[PDB]
């Protein structure tokens, strides 16, 4: 039903640029690492 | 309050001028936001 086979669980968040499925959304504000869109960013860091 | 925009990157939910993403024309909202610009 769905062209794209593959199959992705996770934390979701919603941006008004799409739906982030596989990034969990913290509360702290970091510099940009890799853009996303309408305001948030990604980034690969340890807890 | 003088630009007036047209789509500025938003999601989709009488046909407005929106309907060019059913063929494919979807448009990029930007990276800054208005509220960090200002
Ligand atoms: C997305 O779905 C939610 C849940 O009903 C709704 O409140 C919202 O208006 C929808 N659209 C956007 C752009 O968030």
């Amino acid at each position: 039903p769905t062209w794209r086979v593959y199959s992705t669980g996770s934390n979701v968040f919603q941006t008004r640029a799409g739906c982030l499925i596989g990034a969990e959304y913290v509360n702290n504000s970091y510099e940009c690492d890799i853009p996303i869109g309408a305001g948030i960013c990604a980034s690969y860091q340890t807890q | 309050n003088k630009v007036t925009l047209a789509d500025a990157g938003f999601i989709k939910q009488r046909d407005l001028i929106c309907a060019q993403k059913f063929k494919g024309l979807t448009v990029l909202p930007p990276l800054l936001t208005d509220e960090m610009i200002a």
